[PDB]
């Protein structure tokens, strides 16, 4: 390395650098798979919130619905 | 009023019509532009003019006849003309088609003088200053455009910022009754009439609990 | 029968957005027609950006104040 | 008969008026109006008369004035016996330095001073409203 | 009809204004989309960690740095870049080894402090915050269906009474409530975070700083003082102890508001209306706008006492930490602290509903009514502290440039001397009645002389007129008497026209426009004062009362190894930092033109670059600018642009000189 | 297309028409002025914005009121020459 | 040796700077082209529409977007604003309350929104 900066070659301030290889490659790649998990769940994410709500699901999507016990509380408790 | 005849620009070359004029770069750009605007007039005498593209031109001293991209162009030319005390002069939008609109003195009397049968378009009947706030038109047909507001919901937001100051004597909306209400939505009593006797009757004994509840401290 | 501030006397200005709100100006002419929303014609010393000195107002928006005085708008 | 601008105008004063009143009633149903928002909340009124009302203390809405100003008073006494003798007089620094302890009372007690204002604030409320 | 080549510009203006969304309709798709987005950004920011403990843990040398720190330096990845040379060896590597970059961030002393010994420790971290960026979007994901699924329950709602369209307002009462938001943040999310924090020192960070001790005795909690001897900086038991009387005091609070039950807790309505506000709380803006004008404190104190009182291990050791952690903390608040402003006059423009003319009911309102007076008060202190400060600053040039150093006007800064004696002689009662005393505080108080005097009236001057503008735009927003009905338009808007006197730069969003410059400045000033009173302080100390030692002993002549970095003698490690300079002077240079020359001379040299397209032989038969017209960037566009411009020159060529200097 | 609206101050100047370059204004017969007449904007969709109407007004705040839309923008109301949008 | 990390460098940087950024830039230009374009800032697109349509079929947000929604007894209303009218009518007015509102209510802005004609 070619130091610059005043204090560096005055003081001898050195950066050590490790001789092994830090993370071998195997934890490199478990990283990875999750990595690519966060990237597929943001894709969808990212997705979702560019369509938005669709109001009408109720006209065709199965179910009824449902709203917590909790949450029928903190609408009736106030706002 | 009669629309004239005016033909595609691209289909009266070489027209006694035409005034003479210098021509420049300045003029409709032809292979990327097909809707063209024409501005025809009378002239008494051959008067030295200025072309809206660059250019100067001569008029002839019978019908006149020229072709410009913008109708901004046509009325400048039209300005420069009546400076000249020509009038009788009309400005056509050509269509892709060739369809011709009679858009400048489109009743046939110029905009700047009084014509019967007119009707105030985009008027607002109050100062400027009585349009209704952005903010209490949120997410309503007005959302952002609280200038386009009609003056009646301009009125009723105006009754509504009066009102909402004399807070003591508000109501508070009641709280709705989530885990007993909401049935399926067949599992419905009709009787649309009597469903606001029954309004009245819950909010009366809501004001009701409320006047003996406030009425225990105070 | 007159109606309005009579001609030449000063009036203070109640439109909000008008350069001259609250400040007074003096009456040059009343319209008398019924039929006319802002009727009070009032001039003053001080020009707006526009560089006019008088407009008209209603008759709601001018309340017949005293005159300005020394160094008062 | 013509509609001058004067008729208009009493229109848009006839208007408001009668709509400013109504909007205040139980037949209008803004969510401005929710509770949380500006209106009071049902049983618990804040201001009325330009005066706090009872409620405004809460659980102390019960309380007579002569017991909220015998708390005040006390609680201040107590407090502000507790900030001087842990502040000034009997300083506990070097004592809990060496090892030792606070002397827990005197940390209970200082903190009944802003107690103490805030009780006869309430105090002063209740005797306003004849409590 | 279609659009024209500014629709980008148009549209990425507003990307994120999801007030402005055109799908959406009500205030539950509004908040429902800021929730998710707020899920969203919350990944980003652990990603974000996980890289940064990710490249110490593979591409760095932690494990290195940690035996030795005061000489030794951290390093931030390896340089992969096929533009350098292929034979020799770069001035970032040994030899033959792979190229690096050195850490200025500071996270190693944050790792060692928090009690990080191995990589492995590093790599598990690295992970599990991996885990929680997909935990985030799951709960993204969930709470999106549980909104739908509420919205689809009210296919089986209905309360057989025309009230039932009163559950219109409590759709999002999930995201819209406020007592048990304002209950539960400053309870858990403050109070037990910080209780959980001294968990983790107590059990790790002081355990593996010393030599074992007992199980973790309430000996762990000291009341010392600050900075330890051996690593100068806090005592991890001190920050411990502080953590828990923080942790305390919050949760203690944390029980104020009306939460869960209604029986417990007072109402924050209830508390604004029997005080100095009853603001609307329902607006997301006016709460965006006070949040950010306490991150800013926040922020500030962080740069502050980061330097002042140094909590990590070895960072005082380390002459660029100190300096880059200051700076750009200070960057940070500044920008959140004009943030405030700016949703402030977005508040008042777009969620602020006003009475009448005349109810002085609102504390808006009340502001409203004199603002002149506030604006012109302001005005008048802007005045005074420029003209005294620039008048004494120049004073001081001209005498010391004409070889009269004695005919100087130094005030000798005296109220900030009695404030630091006061809270000396506070400090040395509190280590005199110490059994274990001789203490140090670093730098908590400061050598103050004329030049601190001077330096901080420029600085009050800078943050006078900041304010100045900032709240001008936001009482004005809504309408001021040049243009009496600007709340009917858009919070930024090109002009009212050149009638009326002309009307350039006229919206609030053009006063937060003009502003920014002075943020910028204000932020340039106090960034300078630090780095000069780091660099020297004797020198410092005795010249700096006259702007001609600043200009010199300072800028020209710290600027020496930054621009030798890349010569014709070779290159150094600063190489980066002096080609990041001039590219960030270029960049400020090239922001000019988009804030000097305007819209009309570029409409009309973008109508002759298209003739030309439009003329030549092969374009004209496949391209008739129909689709995408290339049009002039618009004028608020153009202002938006330059600004930036402006504002990334700006703060980007400062990190070179900081490296350059004190490296 | 801009938003150009008339407000009731109008006093039938005729100034804001003559100083409009696309024809965009006119003056439609009314009662609430001395002038028996009042502006109209029925032909906005050719309003490009220069505002010259909004100089030319000479009431206290102007009577007739530009709204600059620009996410609005047509062909019309950005004048453009070398290309057509129809 | 302290390099071996470069293996995946070699891949991850090109790639990520490289032929990501080009696939993300052909993209968003196809992009641009789709009716659906920026849906939510542009007007006049067709998924706009039917956003609006999907809000105004549930039943709660019906009559959202009226600015004169939560009067929850009109006539009510209206009878008690004409009777207050009755007793302040300006001597023999013809002035009605229900032919006042209708034409306060009937304003003349053909050019607003008219975007709305194209999706
Ligand atoms: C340093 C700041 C700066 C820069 C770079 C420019 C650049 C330019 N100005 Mg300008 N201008 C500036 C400041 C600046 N201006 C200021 C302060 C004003 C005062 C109002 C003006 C006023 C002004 C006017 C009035 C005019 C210009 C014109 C021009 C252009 C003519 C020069 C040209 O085409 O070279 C090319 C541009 C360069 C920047 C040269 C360098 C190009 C780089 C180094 C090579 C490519 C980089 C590479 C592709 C990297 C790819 C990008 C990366 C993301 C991958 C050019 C775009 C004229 C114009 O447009 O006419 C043609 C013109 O009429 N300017
Ligand atoms: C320092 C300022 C301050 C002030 C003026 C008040 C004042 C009040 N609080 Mg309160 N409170 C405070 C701080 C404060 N509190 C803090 C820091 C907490 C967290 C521990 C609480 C937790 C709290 C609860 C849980 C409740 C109150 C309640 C009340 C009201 C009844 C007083 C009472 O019985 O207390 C003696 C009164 C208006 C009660 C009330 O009226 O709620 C409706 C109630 O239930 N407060
Ligand atoms: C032609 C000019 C040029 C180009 C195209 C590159 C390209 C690159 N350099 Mg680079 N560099 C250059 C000149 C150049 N360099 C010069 C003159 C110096 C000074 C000697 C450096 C010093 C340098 C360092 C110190 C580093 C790079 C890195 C990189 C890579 C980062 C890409 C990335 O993450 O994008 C992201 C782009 C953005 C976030 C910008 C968005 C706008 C990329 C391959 C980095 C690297 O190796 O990454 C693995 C790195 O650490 N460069
Ligand atoms: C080219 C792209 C690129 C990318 C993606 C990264 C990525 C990273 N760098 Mg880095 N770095 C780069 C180039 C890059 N570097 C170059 C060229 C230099 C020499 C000036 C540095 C100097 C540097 C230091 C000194 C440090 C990092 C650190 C880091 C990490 C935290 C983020 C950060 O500080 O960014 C900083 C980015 C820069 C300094 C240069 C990029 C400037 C961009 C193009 C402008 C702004 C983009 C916009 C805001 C988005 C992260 C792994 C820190 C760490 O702790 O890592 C473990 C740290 O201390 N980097
Ligand atoms: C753009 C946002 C941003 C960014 C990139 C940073 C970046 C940084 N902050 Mg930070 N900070 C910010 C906003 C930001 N801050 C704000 C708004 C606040 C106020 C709440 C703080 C409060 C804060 C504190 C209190 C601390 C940091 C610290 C740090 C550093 C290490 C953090 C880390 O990696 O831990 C993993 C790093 C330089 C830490 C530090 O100085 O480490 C050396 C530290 O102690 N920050
Ligand atoms: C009769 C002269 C006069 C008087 C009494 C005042 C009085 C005042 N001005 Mg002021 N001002 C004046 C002229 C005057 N101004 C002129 C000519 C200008 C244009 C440069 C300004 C520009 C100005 C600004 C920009 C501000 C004030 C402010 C103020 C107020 C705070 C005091 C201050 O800032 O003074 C300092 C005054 C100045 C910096 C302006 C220079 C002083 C001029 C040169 C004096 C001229 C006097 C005149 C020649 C006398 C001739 C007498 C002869 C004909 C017989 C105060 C009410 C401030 C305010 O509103 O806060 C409450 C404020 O922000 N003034
Ligand atoms: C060297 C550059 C420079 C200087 C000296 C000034 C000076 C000033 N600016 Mg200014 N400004 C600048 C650049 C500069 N600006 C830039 C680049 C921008 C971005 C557009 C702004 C934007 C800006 C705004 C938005 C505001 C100011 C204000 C002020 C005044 C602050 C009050 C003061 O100190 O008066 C002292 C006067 C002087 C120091 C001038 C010297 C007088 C003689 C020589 C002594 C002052 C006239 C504020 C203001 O008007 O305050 C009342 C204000 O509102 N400026
Ligand atoms: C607009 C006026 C103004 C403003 C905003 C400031 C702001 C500041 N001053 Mg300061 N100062 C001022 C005027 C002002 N000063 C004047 C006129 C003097 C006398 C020469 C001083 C003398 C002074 C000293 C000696 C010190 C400060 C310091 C400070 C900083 C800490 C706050 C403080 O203690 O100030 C004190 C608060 C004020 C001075 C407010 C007074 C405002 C009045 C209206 C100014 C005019 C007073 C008038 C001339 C008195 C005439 C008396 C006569 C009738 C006999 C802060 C940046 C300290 C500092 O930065 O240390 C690091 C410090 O030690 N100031
Ligand atoms: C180091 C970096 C720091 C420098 C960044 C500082 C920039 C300050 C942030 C201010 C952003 C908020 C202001 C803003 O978005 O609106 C600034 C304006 C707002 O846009 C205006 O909005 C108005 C309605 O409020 C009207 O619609 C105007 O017509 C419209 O121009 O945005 C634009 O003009 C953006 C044009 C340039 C877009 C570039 C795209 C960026 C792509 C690269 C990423
Ligand atoms: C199969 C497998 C494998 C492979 C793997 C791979 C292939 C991976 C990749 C990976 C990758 C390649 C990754 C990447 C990632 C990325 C990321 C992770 C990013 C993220 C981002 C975020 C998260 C954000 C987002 C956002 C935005 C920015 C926009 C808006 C919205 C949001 C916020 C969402 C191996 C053999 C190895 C092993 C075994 C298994
Ligand atoms: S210029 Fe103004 S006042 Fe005159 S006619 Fe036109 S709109 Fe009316
Ligand atoms: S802005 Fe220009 S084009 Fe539009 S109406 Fe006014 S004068 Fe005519």
């Amino acid at each position: 390395r070619v130091p610059g900066g005043k204090r560096t070659q005055e003081l001898g301030l050195v950066i050590p650098m490790a001789d092994e290889d830090g993370l071998t490659d195997g934890q490199v790649a478990g990283l990875f798979v999750i990595a690519l998990v966060v990237f597929i769940s943001a894709m969808d994410l990212a997705k979702t919130m560019y369509n938005g709500i669709n109001p009408a699901k109720f006209k065709t999507s199965k179910g009824k619905g449902y709203i917590s016990p909790l949450v029928k509380r903190y609408i009736e408790n106030g706002f | 009023v009669v629309a004239e005849a005016i033909p595609r620009p691209e289909d009266l070359l070489d027209s006694p019509k035409f005034p003479m004029f210098e021509g420049s770069t300045g003029g409709y750009m032809s292979r990327s532009t097909r809707e063209r605007h024409a501005i025809t007039w009378t002239a008494k005498g051959q008067a030295k003019f200025e072309m809206p593209t660059g250019g100067f031109a001569i008029m002839n001293q019978g019908e006149n006849l020229c072709y410009f991209r913008k109708k901004e162009q046509c009325i400048a030319l039209g300005k420069q003309l009546r400076k000249m005390k020509i009038e009788n002069y009309k400005i056509y939008r050509l269509k892709k088609d060739g369809t011709v609109i009679f858009m400048h003195p489109a009743d046939g009397v110029f905009p700047e003088k009084v014509n019967k049968g007119r009707v105030q378009v985009n008027g607002r009947p109050f100062t400027i200053r009585g349009n209704p706030q952005q903010s209490e038109l949120k997410f309503t047909k007005y959302q952002g455009k609280g200038y386009e507001a009609d003056p009646l919901t301009t009125m009723f937001v105006k009754a509504r910022v009066m009102a909402f100051a004399d807070v003591p004597n508000l109501f508070a909306l009641p709280q709705p009754n989530m885990d007993e209400l909401v049935p399926a939505e067949e599992v419905d009593k009709y009787t649309r009439q009597e469903y606001t006797t029954r309004m009245m009757e819950a909010l009366k004994r809501v004001q009701d609990d409320r006047a003996a509840k406030a009425a225990k401290s105070l | 029968p007159w109606v309005g501030p009579k001609k030449g006397s000063w009036v203070k200005i109640l439109r909000p957005e008008s350069y001259w709100f609250q400040q007074r100006g003096q009456v040059v002419n009343v319209n008398q027609k019924p039929e006319v929303k802002y009727p009070v014609t009032v001039k003053f010393d001080s020009v707006n950006y526009a560089n006019v000195n008088t407009n008209g107002y209603a008759l709601w928006e001018v309340i017949e104040a005293p005159a300005p005085g020394p160094g008062e708008v | 008969y013509t509609e001058t601008v004067a008729d208009e105008r009493l229109f848009e004063q006839v208007y408001l008026q009668y709509t400013s009143e109504y909007l205040k009633g139980p037949l209008y149903w803004h969510p401005d109006k929710l509770q949380g928002w500006l209106p009071d909340y049902p049983g618990t009124p804040m201001i009325k008369e330009g005066k706090y009302t009872s409620h405004v203390i809460g659980n102390l809405k019960a309380f007579s004035s002569n017991e909220l100003a015998f708390l005040s008073m006390l609680f201040f006494g107590v407090g502000l016996y507790g900030n001087l003798q842990f502040n000034f007089y009997d300083p506990q620094w070097a004592k809990v330095d060496a090892g030792g302890f606070f002397n827990v009372s005197y940390i209970v007690e200082s903190f009944l001073l802003p107690i103490s204002f805030f009780m006869h604030i309430a105090c002063y409320i209740q005797r306003q409203n004849g409590k | 009809g279609r659009c024209a080549s500014s629709r980008y510009l148009q549209v990425l203006g507003s990307i994120h204004d999801i007030e402005c969304g055109f799908g959406i309709d009500n205030t539950l798709s509004l908040n429902l989309q800021i929730f998710t987005a707020h899920w969203g950004h919350l990944t980003i920011i652990l990603i974000w960690v996980s890289s940064n403990l990710y490249h110490i843990a593979s591409n760095a040398n932690y494990s290195l740095w940690v035996k030795n720190p005061i000489p030794s330096m951290p390093i931030a990845h390896n340089i992969w870049d096929p533009h350098f040379t292929n034979s020799t060896s770069t001035p970032y590597s040994h030899t033959i080894i792979t190229t690096i970059l050195i850490a200025y961030s500071g996270i190693y002393n944050q790792l060692y402090t928090s009690g990080f010994n191995t990589i492995n420790q590093i790599y598990k971290t690295t992970f599990t915050f991996s885990c929680l960026a997909v935990i985030s979007i799951l709960l993204a994901k969930i709470h999106i269906n549980t909104h739908s699924e509420l919205l689809h329950k009210l296919a089986s709602h209905t309360s057989q009474i025309p009230s039932f369209f009163q559950l219109l307002y409590f759709l999002d009462v999930a995201i819209s409530s406020v007592n048990i938001r304002f209950n539960f943040h400053t309870g858990i999310l403050v109070g037990l975070f910080s209780i959980g924090y001294t968990g983790h020192l107590l059990d790790i960070t002081i355990p593996a700083s010393r030599a074992p001790l007992i199980h973790t005795s309430p000996s762990y909690l000291t009341f010392f003082g600050g900075l330890k001897s051996n690593t100068s900086s806090l005592y991890l038991t001190d920050i411990a102890h502080h953590h828990l009387a923080i942790g305390i005091i919050s949760i203690l609070t944390g029980h104020l508001y009306s939460s869960f039950r209604a029986a417990l807790g007072t109402y924050i309505r209830d508390i604004l209306y029997t005080s100095h506000l009853t603001h609307s709380i329902k607006s997301l803006h006016l709460a965006l706008s006070l949040i950010l004008a306490s991150c800013t404190p926040l922020t500030s104190t962080t740069a502050q006492h980061i330097y002042s009182l140094t909590p990590y291990f070895y960072l005082s050791y380390d002459h660029i930490y100190s300096t880059a952690l200051y700076v750009h903390h200070s960057y940070i608040t500044s920008f959140l602290a004009i943030a405030s402003h700016a949703h402030t006059a977005i508040t008042l423009v777009r969620d602020w509903v006003a009475p009448l003319e005349q109810e002085s009911s609102s504390k808006q309102i009340r502001i409203h009514t004199h603002k002149a007076a506030i604006i012109s008060h302001l005005s008048w202190v802007s005045l005074w502290l420029g003209f005294h400060t620039l008048a004494v600053y120049s004073h001081n040039d001209t005498c010391i440039a004409f070889n009269s150093p004695s005919k100087q006007i130094l005030i000798e800064a005296s109220n900030g001397q009695l404030i630091q004696q006061a809270s000396g002689k506070a400090l040395y009662g509190t280590i005199n009645s110490i059994n274990n005393y001789n203490k140090s505080f670093d730098s908590f108080i400061h050598p103050i002389s004329p030049g601190d005097l001077y330096v901080h009236h420029a600085i009050a001057l800078g943050l006078h007129i900041t304010v100045l503008i900032l709240l001008k735009g936001g009482l004005e927003a809504r309408g001021s008497k040049l243009m009496p009905d600007k709340m009917e338009h858009s919070f930024g808007f090109s002009c009212d026209g050149p009638g009326r006197g002309g009307t350039c730069d006229i919206s609030a969003w053009d006063s937060f426009y003009l502003a920014t410059f002075w943020m910028l400045n204000s932020n340039a000033w106090i960034s300078f004062y630090f780095h000069y009173k780091h660099l020297t302080p004797r020198q410092f100390s005795e010249s700096s009362t006259y702007l001609e030692s600043w200009f010199r002993d300072y800028l020209w002549f710290n600027s020496t190894p930054l621009i030798h970095g890349y010569s014709t003698l070779g290159a150094n490690d600063l190489s980066v930092q002096s080609w990041s300079f001039l590219l960030t002077h270029l960049a400020w240079a090239s922001g000019f033109m988009f804030l000097i020359s305007w819209r009309g001379y570029w409409q009309e040299l973008i109508d002759i670059i298209l003739y030309i397209h439009l003329k030549t032989p092969i374009l004209i038969n496949l391209w008739n600018g129909d689709i995408y017209t290339p049009l002039a960037l618009s004028i608020v566009q153009a202002r938006f642009i330059g600004l930036v411009h402006f504002s990334t020159g700006l703060i980007l060529t400062y990190p070179p000189f900081i490296i350059g200097a004190t490296s | 297309s801009h938003a150009v609206k008339i407000y009731d101050t109008c006093i039938g100047c005729t100034l804001c028409v003559r100083a409009c370059p696309t024809d965009v204004l006119e003056m439609v017969p009314a009662s609430i002025n001395a002038a028996k007449q009042v502006a109209s904007s029925p032909r906005v969709e050719d309003c490009v914005g220069c505002k010259r109407c909004e100089t030319a007004c000479p009431t206290d705040f102007l009577s007739i009121r530009v709204y600059l839309q620009d996410n609005e923008e047509t062909q019309y109301s950005l004048g453009l020459d070398l290309v057509d949008w129809s | 040796k302290y390099g071996d990390q470069r293996k995946f460098a070699a891949v991850l940087v090109p790639l990520t700077t490289l032929v990501f950024p080009a696939v993300a830039m052909g993209m968003f230009v196809l992009y641009s082209f789709q009716e659906d374009a920026f849906w939510r800032i542009v007007p006049g697109t067709k998924r706009a529409r039917e956003l609006d349509e999907a809000w105004r079929e549930h039943p709660l947000f019906a009559n959202s977007k009226d600015p004169l929604d939560g009067l929850i007894n009109p006539d009510d209303y209206e009878k008690g604003l004409e009777e207050a009218w009755e007793r302040a009518k300006p001597a023999g007015s013809t002035v009605t309350v229900k032919d006042k509102l209708k034409q306060l209510s009937k304003q003349n802005n053909p050019h607003w929104e008219s975007w709305r004609a194209m999706s």
